[PDB]
């Protein structure tokens, strides 16, 4: 197996000549930060207007050249395409990009995206469960970023604990997400911490020893500390 | 109830995480059917769990990945 | 350039357990005719449906494993898949269908597709035309055709004539689409004839050495004819 | 008018290929702006242009194609 995730991302924020969109470059920063270099991520950016319309085609063009350029700039080695999609056609043209993304080629086993920009108010929202959907239904896992506006660039060098909260079922795939990410200099200065949170009837002593062996078994340095969810 | 465990989390990665530079958690599973209120719930809910964390990357797997 | 026509089909029709659709089989037949078993033609059926339903995804995965099969069976060399939409976002899905086939490979340039099937009724044609438009804006060639129901299959040898039709402008491409469909056995006995035809203004000669220089230049061997337009 | 433009190809197709296995055209630039009308109108002129041919096949390239 060695499953390493091979990304997917969907950007769905306006575009403009006038501006760059920090979200969005942080998000290509992530992404690059887990890849180190390696492997080959698709950026996918989708754009409303008229997909039969040869100026939004021309808009989509230069969208993708900046991507294409963005991507270059993080080191994100991977393609980048842009989706021109009706208002009202953004649920079939997110949901069909999911499914047709691949054909021929390797396919994507990760989606990445980010958290909701805006406060829920009575859309942004209804695009985001969409996506986690098609996801899971297409076979891939997906990984969200919260927070991305203060995530790190190249620049930075972050100290501190990266932590991973662990639960009785899930998977390794949250400590493997941290130790690659650890791999990267931008998160390299970090210890990495695996957090396993107990239930009333787990003993602590024994969930201890457990993720210690697993963590053993996936060749990941880490700390266990188990904490009671109880109180 | 929800908000309870919600908040309890919350509390909890706090206490011990409060400072540190990124947390990884379980997405849980999304609601079914599209109900506009879930889906307002299912956002709400992880919103009270990360209350105040600035980095936050939340992963959900197929379960089938096979790591080693 | 060397140009050859890299095949995209787009099919729309139902699905059942029970029957198997002629046109469908005979589109994939003429496909396999132009393609000779080169090529790698990409395959697309759109499945009215759930796009996050188990139960429609397992749908899905049984047509496409139909497509395989009846591919292998005429020979035709590819991929196929399947789309799943909601009723209200067929057209979104079939425009980013095509804006994203050939992700990171190989593009297809030219879509293969039949004429709709049942008389104009006061929908079948609605999607036709956004088909023609989807395929011009991502810079693909369109083949359309038309009586696919009488369409051979690899059992018969043709024989007679395939009359390519030439007009003021135009291109070498249909004059191309006959000369590969006269490579394969299936039509290896037809004789290729092309017809120009002239203008009030144009002299039947000089249009008639023109053609031949050029049938000439594309090293394909036809027959020549002018007919006059008007009357 | 279309129609007499389309009756008239009509004819010529048929007399000099009535008998032929598999007829190739141009196909014509589609309408723009999806008025129902004047797609009604697109598809009746290619059927009444090749009315009772029975294997036709419509090509229209990017006119950016080099075959040589």
């Amino acid at each position: 197996s060695n499953w390493r995730p091979q990304l997917l991302l969907l950007l769905s924020m306006q575009w403009s000549k006038e501006i760059i969109d920090v979200r969005y470059l942080n998000l290509l920063n992530l992404a690059s930060q887990l890849k180190a270099g390696k492997g080959l991520t698709v950026v996918t950016a989708f754009l409303q207007g008229d997909p039969t319309s040869p100026d939004d085609k021309k808009k989509g063009e230069q969208v993708k050249a900046r991507m294409d350029f963005d991507m270059n700039q993080v080191r994100l080695r991977g393609f980048a395409k842009t989706l021109v999609h009706s208002e009202d056609q953004v649920r079939g043209s997110m949901s069909t990009l999911v499914q047709s993304v691949g054909l021929g080629g390797l396919k994507p086993n990760t989606m990445l995206i980010s958290w909701p920009v805006h406060e829920r108010e009575e859309t942004e929202y209804n695009t985001f469960i969409e996506k986690v959907h098609a996801a899971s239904i297409n076979d891939m896992a997906i990984v969200v970023a919260k927070g991305i506006i203060d995530f790190p660039s190249a620049v930075f060098r972050m100290s501190g604990m990266i932590d991973v909260y662990w639960i009785v079922h899930d998977g390794g795939l949250c400590l493997l997400m941290g130790y690659l990410l650890k791999q990267h200099k931008v998160w390299r200065g970090c210890k990495l911490r695996v957090i396993g949170i107990a239930q009333e009837s787990d003993n602590n002593v024994k969930m201890q020893e457990d993720l210690q062996k697993y963590v053993y078994q996936l060749r990941i340095d880490a700390k266990i500390m188990i904490v009671e969810l109880a109180d | 109830s929800k908000m309870h465990t919600a908040v309890r989390l919350n509390e909890l990665l706090l206490q011990h995480s409060a400072n540190s530079q990124l947390i990884l958690l379980n997405l849980p599973k999304p609601p079914v059917h599209k109900d506009q209120q879930a889906l307002d719930d299912y956002v709400h809910y992880l919103e009270v769990m990360t209350d105040k964390l600035n980095r936050v990357i939340f992963v959900r797997g197929t379960g089938k990945e096979v790591i080693t």
